[PDB]
């Protein structure tokens, strides 16, 4: 059953690599969007200060 | 868990064949 | 998984045990 071996590894290797990468890639996108939220907070504070 | 639906069948065949033999071996007298 | 690991071994055991039964029974029969 070469297929069980192909599947046992394909399931794990293709997914752990692609999936964990999406977790951290998006974590950075999300952190940047969170920075945008901070920058909007900053923008709101600056408009009020002016 | 299709990997083991398939492993199950393989082991099922291995035991069924060993079992077929256990039964025959006893049946043969 | 414990259930899979163990019950796969149980199916392997049906083979191992059935095979031992087949071999001993056939040796005598």
């Amino acid at each position: 059953l070469n297929e069980l071996q192909a599947l046992i590894e394909a399931h794990f290797e293709n997914r752990k690599k692609e999936e964990e990468e999406l977790v951290s890639l998006k974590d950075r996108i999300e952190r940047r969007r969170a920075e945008r939220a901070e920058q909007q907070r900053i923008r709101n504070e600056r408009e009020k200060e002016r | 868990m299709d990997a083991i639906k398939k492993k199950m069948q393989m082991l099922k065949l291995d035991k069924e064949n060993a079992l077929d033999r256990a039964e025959q071996a006893e049946a043969d007298k």
